[PDB]
RNA sequence: AGGACCGAACCGACUAAUGAAAAAUUAGCGGAUGACUUGUGGCUGGGGGUGAAAGGCCAAUCAAACCGGGAGAUAGCU
RNA sequence: GCUCGCCGGAAGACCAAGGGUUCCUGUCCAACGUUAAUCGGGGCAGGGUGAGUCGACCCCUAAGGCGAGGCCGAAAGGCGUAGUCGAUGGGAAACAGGUUAAUAUUCCUGUACUUGGUGUUACUGCGAAGGGGGGACGGAGAAGGCUAUGUUGGCCGGGCGACGGUUGUCCCGGUUUAAGCGUGUAGGCUGGUUUUCCAGGCAAAUCCGGAAAAUCAAGGCUGAGGCGUGAUGACGAGGCACUACGGUGCUGAAGCAACAAAUGCCCUGCUUCCAGGAAAAGCCUCUAAGCAUCAGGUAACAUCAAAUCGUACCCCAAACCGACACGGUGGUCAGGUAGAGAAUACCAAGGCGCUUGAGAGAACUCGGGUGAAGGAACUAGGCAAAAUGGUGCCGUAACUUCGGGAGAAGGCACGCUGAUAUGUAGGUGAGGUCCCUCGCGGAUGGAGCUGAAAUCAGUCGAAGAUACCAGCUGGCUGCAACUGUUUAUUAAAAACACAGCACUGUGCAAACACGAAAGUGGACGUAUACGGUGUGACGCCUCCCGGUGCCGGAAGGUUAAUU
């Protein structure tokens, strides 16, 4: 039982990337930028209450942050954590 | 040819990391030094 | 039975084994065995304190019985085997009760012998019983110096003490060195000699005979330079210099021995 | 069987000629089941360690490591 | 794109360590790249790392670390008990195919497995900080059984030749398929089952150990591979539709047999040797306190569960350690022909041509090739080159510690073809036939397959161990017995070490060593042991105690604090 306040916070936004695109249309799976503290069952828990619609299983990885440069200044964008949220068969997400 | 420095992460903490150094007397001395100078990374831990 | 090696290489010329057939060709009583690391003659902060030790075979630790507390009940000698922690084998026996123990080998020991701990126990080979009631002239080895301590003389593969004189509270012992020593007439005494005596006769025959045993090489002070050794440097072989240890004490003669403890049990010292 | 033999890997470094290289090259050379070799981790600390002993080795530094301090040592010398 | 060349026990493929975006795409060429650069490991932007079963975490411990109390120490702190950490070791579980520009045992497809809860019905002794078993272990050697893998034939598809021949004993390609589940084999280990008692296993034990007694000779454990299923599937040479010339979608034959065969597996086995070969948990089992008709245990079945972190890329290197796009770096994989071979030569798969080129064809330098006659005259020195170089057989001195010396020396044979023998000796081994406690069984049988070595006869060349590869040999002699070790980076030796020898200390709270100490090593050793010193295999051997040391003596002389 996650707290309603909690799964809110833990869903950052969707991912758009071709591959992202892919999973959605051929696998029915979305490609989720989540909290980096955010575990699977939490994620899952969010999708579900928060999009209406049955998941079949999380898979989440962390995405590690690029070293740039800013003019002469060294900077590291920050890490943060990807979901890919596979959808039960049928399951049609707007 | 085998040049003197072989890197090994495991190695370099216990030898000169935040715990070790914690852990004398001596050692707390030396990061207190840093601290004071002004030492952005103040041991070898990443 | 010692046996000279065929020279069919050098370093197998000089080789003498000791070869004992009525050894046990098998691995040793596991629940009496226990872990013996090596130490590398290193002490707890971690400097070498005894030269000359290190490497050899890894080796379990037999726990042998030296105290010897078996009062009355009959053991029968299973097996005799090799220890690689002594000069002496060791025999596991089987008491009555259904323990079994190692002990020291004695000379005439062998699978089926019957021995026995106690005051009652017969004076024979293997038995083992209070010194004042061992007759006097007899052959002991694995004599306790402090009652109920556990055996500490005349452990080594051919060894055993003489029993010179029973004079009131404490018995007089000819130890294998030549002392004669003073020890409570209460304190234990296996009979007979200690097994392996042929032990001896074996010559290692190469350096690395030597290494398998744990021995590190010894380098000669005259060898090294003067920051080294007292003997050290001189151009070409020289030593014009007294002899002495790594530390500058004399080592041709002077005499050691500083316990005035137990100077009162020494009846005589050995020459 | 063997600190046995011939010989690749592997470990070494006797001869030779010759910066890519703050010790290498190519051609040969020694050991190659052992007192062998190697990975990972551990321990020994400076008049201290370790040393099959050469004053060798102890982070390209060793008849006393490196870093900081006494310290602007002292310099009848340049 | 087509040729050419190089690596191929690597200059290929996959990891660890280390790095940390170098990966992929688009875009830009100031700087960086030893030249140019449209290219890049460079700049900028975007994308990319998906796990119950791989690894970490986790449980367990080794060396070692920390260490409540504690012992010790001016202080700081040292050592260490209980404990707790610490992998490089022990501990549950996944395979095949398909897919991305870039991830995959992680996604998808198929087919699996594991150990936890929870609930069940069925049963009914459960229970640990304790007991026992197990885990649990060395070197070498030898086979035998296997597979990986390869070769040939069969089969299937395609081919009929740019130049003489090529419808055949011809040419090219393919002929692949897992874990799991079932079977429990080659083979290895052990005698089982029941009963009774017992000073042992810190207490108890129905467990282990020990005693008896009965009865049956098969009982159990282990075990590669094969076979079956998994699989009416998948993959499949290449054909066929579309084409953003990158590829996408459909489709799909055969898919067998024999022989050879590992250094891999059975094997943590067996045999043997002495130098005598981790630990703890998981796992199995036994009970105690306990609880007692409850919990807990095992039984299947249902359901839920398996979080977290790593996953790109380089990894003998242009990405790690070397200031550089410059030698070092642990593991795993190991095709063909020749060969003893992981050597060597040429090749496969795959990967590269080393980020300045173009000419010229002087001296001189480097690295190579050949050389008349002579053959060490060179030189400090045959330094360097040259030479020797294989297998089999014959043959082989002094001296010797009887092992050696010895590959001593020195010689002969060596290709190809045919025959012996349309392929032998051997190896393997199908049908058939017989037996049978029935199976992965035993006999007999020899088809097919594979296949040296030799002899005889012929034959070609200047030359048959034809290339690469691959000892120079002998004689006298110093030193060190020997194998070893050593000045990282001018010295590898006659130096050090060595087995052996001798002296000497040391009676165990050992001498000695590291420690203001506690303590630790010596050693869980005990004089056949340990320390120190010298000598240095083996053989034959090996006067002086005045000096300096050490040992013993203590009559006298002298002699401190103290008084």
């Amino acid at each position: 039982m996650i707290r309603e306040e909690r799964l809110l916070k833990v869903l950052r936004a969707p991912h758009v990337s071709e591959k992202a695109s892919t999973a959605m249309e051929k696998s029915n799976t979305i490609v989720l930028k989540v909290a980096k503290d955010a575990t699977k069952a939490e994620i899952k828990a969010a999708v579900q209450k928060l999009f209406e619609v049955e998941v079949e299983v999380v898979n989440t990885l962390v995405v590690k942050g690029k070293v740039k440069r800013h003019g002469q200044r060294i900077g590291r964008r920050s890490d943060w954590k990807k979901a890919y949220v596979t959808l039960k068969e049928g399951q049609n997400l707007d | 040819m085998k040049r003197t420095f072989q890197p090994s992460v495991l190695k370099r903490n216990r030898s000169h990391g935040f715990r070790a150094r914690m852990a004398t007397k001596n050692g707390r001395q030396v990061l207190a030094r840093r601290r004071a100078k002004g030492r952005a990374r103040l041991t070898v831990s990443k | 039975a010692v046996v000279k090696c065929k020279p069919t290489s050098p370093g197998r010329r000089h080789v003498v084994k000791v070869v004992n057939p009525e050894l046990h060709k098998g691995k040793p009583f596991a629940p009496l065995l226990e872990k013996n690391s090596k130490s590398g003659g290193r002490n707890n902060n971690g400097r070498i304190t005894t030269r000359h030790i290190g490497g050899g075979h890894k080796q379990a630790y037999r726990i042998v019985d030296f105290k010897r507390n078996k009062d009355g009940i009959p053991a029968v000698v299973e097996r005799l085997e090799y220890d690689p922690n002594r000069s002496a084998n060791i025999a596991l026996v089987l008491y009555k009760d259904g323990e079994r123990r190692y002990i020291l080998a004695p000379k005439g020991l062998k699978a089926g012998d019957q021995i026995q701990s106690g005051v009652d126990a017969a004076i024979k080979p293997g038995n083992t019983l209070p010194m004042r009631n061992i007759p006097v002239g007899s052959t002991v080895h694995n004599v306790e110096m402090k009652p109920g301590k556990g055996g500490q003389l005349a452990r080594s593969a051919g060894t055993y003490v003489q029993i010179v004189a029973r004079d009131g509270a404490y018995v007089t012992l000819r130890l294998r060195s030549g002392e004669m020593r003073k020890v409570e007439a209460d304190c234990r005494a296996t009979l007979g000699e200690v097994g392996n005596a042929e032990h001896m006769l074996r010559v290692l025959g190469k350096a690395g005979a030597a290494r398998w045993r744990g021995v590190r090489p010894t380098v000669r002070g005259t060898a090294m330079n003067p920051v080294d050794h007292p003997h050290g440097g001189g151009e070409g072989r020289n030593f014009g210099k007294h002899p002495v240890t790594p530390w500058g004490v004399q080592t041709k003669g002077k005499k050691t021995r500083s316990n005035k403890r137990t100077d009162k049990f020494i009846v005589r010292r050995r020459s």
